[PDB]
């Protein structure tokens, strides 16, 4: 939910403008070993609570790969490149999972964002730095405490 | 639009997924500071526990 | 359903061997303009009828692209390359949709096949020629007559 | 396994999908000749009609 | 040199039509582990001899990967998909190198062909089956005997 | 030449450590419309001058595409993700060219850096923000004034 | 064009390359049957011997 | 290594290239401030002028 990203005044905030009607996003996650995931989220607002209807599908992960063998440690911080593609706000990211053994596993992200709010002002090409982290979790990850910090900027 | 989003907001989430054939459902309850660009959430696997794959692949989708 | 493919005697037929327990497959469809689809099918058998539980998800298609604008005419015939990836039978294909205006729109396919039948003999690297066609359909495609012809071979 | 699949088989199918946000359901009834590598099917959109995208992207999934 | 491909009468032969002036081709080879190669060839004709001016550049191959460690055994046979891209004859191929240990290493090929002969009749979407093989070689491959068999067809 | 990048004290500077022997780099540029380029540079040092032996090859660009039709305006600023791949320092970047008509044209970069200096301390996963610009040029770009600003950081 | 290419043709080739920093030159002398879609060639490394990478990556470029 | 690179450095460059069949040579003369992460260069096309493609594709290679 990119609503949770610090946007400076000089960059139109597509997400905070998308209410009360809300917005949705679609994302493709292309892993370097063939794994492919599609995630979608329809975000709505009621009172002061954002509701998220998420779907996540993943296929073609090698059975002995780092994903199916649970060898990932965390996502490294990243910088999302935001721009318009055929009129749709899009974010492309060079993502990387740190694995056990001190090596990285790359994944390419492409997220498309679509607001349901009328008259939203579209931003120009910009960036959003991210850092997502699992603060703590139980043995099997049945219970997870997640956290994200994101800041939009103009690079340079 | 002139955003009425507050400095403090709550978050409710429901994820339905399937990875390499493994079906699961995860519920989330969190909160965040929109203008600080920070959020946190408590996630619980309601169906499909224990997950047979890296939880990390799911995190940016919450 | 690759069960419907003519397999010569010298190439193990992973699919016809996968019964009565059945098999499932996962597929990623990566279109050249950013569109990404994931399709899955769990195939079972009861009597002389194959049952198919299919899920299809597609995201990131440009709104004015050939897919969302319904400008496709057909898939060209193709040749699927079958091989094992980390012990899993995989089929990679260079696919192409013919569009109005006599031009092509490429899509890369990767399908992974997983049998539930024990003791299946795995094939070596081989090929499967395909030709899928919509024989007829009503105006909005609410009703479609589909057909496919597939033949496995060793190339050369 | 020594396949008992017959020269003539029937096919039943149910597809649930979502493309660019458009939800739909398609049912299929067909048949084929496994050893000839040929099959055909009658497909009907049960939900989400009319589809707002190219039907062709769905065909190899049936 | 696609001139050495058996073309049936119903498919225009872009290559055999390209003389006496000749033609050139450019190719990108994208390997699954990051290796990227670019090859070009300018083909001319003098008497009954085809002359080839070839350039080959490769980068980003992992030092311990199958290429730099010489662990390849052969290219599997393949089927090239031929079509026009922005008016230029293009061939896309799902290629795979068989490696020691009985596993495959994928590479995606895209070749563009440009004739210098005027009035060449362009072909429609079609295929070209290939099989390239090193018939024999000395210890370090300083001397290699190469062979290729190729046949164009309309699929099915 | 990543030597020209502001590195903070907490991140090992692979490039400024690479002298007097120098270093080289290889890069693949994969454009969204099929264009593929390979660039290499061998950097040496003599006195207070860096010498660069550069090779650049590009193929498969559509004849009517933005590159062959000279429709690009500039590269947007970027953030390179630096990490080790099989022991080799690698930089992956989500690049984008702004085109006339206010639209973007994406290109994925992968650069591998190899120092010739012994004992170089390798950095961990990090980032390098970039901004390259053509300050001025004559009509046909026979004469170009180029400039780049780069800053390494740890994200957040 | 009405092709005058003969059933038997000869081939001369010169490849200049560089892989992962290794420079090399390979000369080729061959022949083929255009209408049968078959060709063969004798390749010799003139510079850069011995090659430190898989020769197979080069073969389709001859 | 303990870098002896100075706050001010000079740059000499020679690029030989070929894009979509067009051969060219570009010479560069520049300078920069390594520790400020800034550099500039004067580039001149010595062969292949005028270039028939977007100069921008070449810039990060200088
Ligand atoms: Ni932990
Ligand atoms: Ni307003
Ligand atoms: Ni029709
Ligand atoms: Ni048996
Ligand atoms: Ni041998
Ligand atoms: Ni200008
Ligand atoms: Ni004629
Ligand atoms: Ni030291």
């Amino acid at each position: 939910n990119r609503v949770f990203a610090k946007y400076p005044d000089h960059i139109p905030d597509y997400f905070k403008q998308s209410f009360p009607k809300g917005f949705s996003w679609e994302r493709s996650l292309m892993f370097e070993d063939g794994g492919v995931c599609i995630a979608t989220n329809d975000i709505t607002l009621k009172g002061d609570t954002f509701f998220n209807k998420v779907r996540f599908d993943g296929v073609n992960f090698p059975p002995n790969g780092p994903v199916m063998q649970k060898k990932t440690l965390k996502w490294e911080a990243s910088t999302e490149k935001m721009y318009l593609r055929d009129g749709v706000l899009t974010g492309d990211i060079t993502m990387a999972l740190l694995l056990k053994g001190d090596v990285h596993y790359r994944c390419d992200f492409r997220t498309t964002y679509k607001s349901r709010q009328e008259g939203v002002k579209l931003p120009g090409y910009h960036f959003v730095d991210h850092c997502i982290s699992i603060l703590r979790h139980d043995k099997d990850y049945n219970e997870v405490k997640l956290y994200e910090h994101a800041v939009a900027h103009s690079g340079l | 639009p002139m955003s009425l989003i507050k400095p403090e907001m709550k978050i409710k989430l429901l994820m339905e997924g399937n990875v390499n054939g493994h079906q699961f459902v995860i519920e989330g309850d969190g909160k965040g500071h929109p203008f600080e660009g920070k959020q946190s959430m408590d996630l619980v696997v309601k169906e499909g526990a224990p997950l047979p794959f890296a939880y990390d692949i799911l995190t940016t989708a919450f």
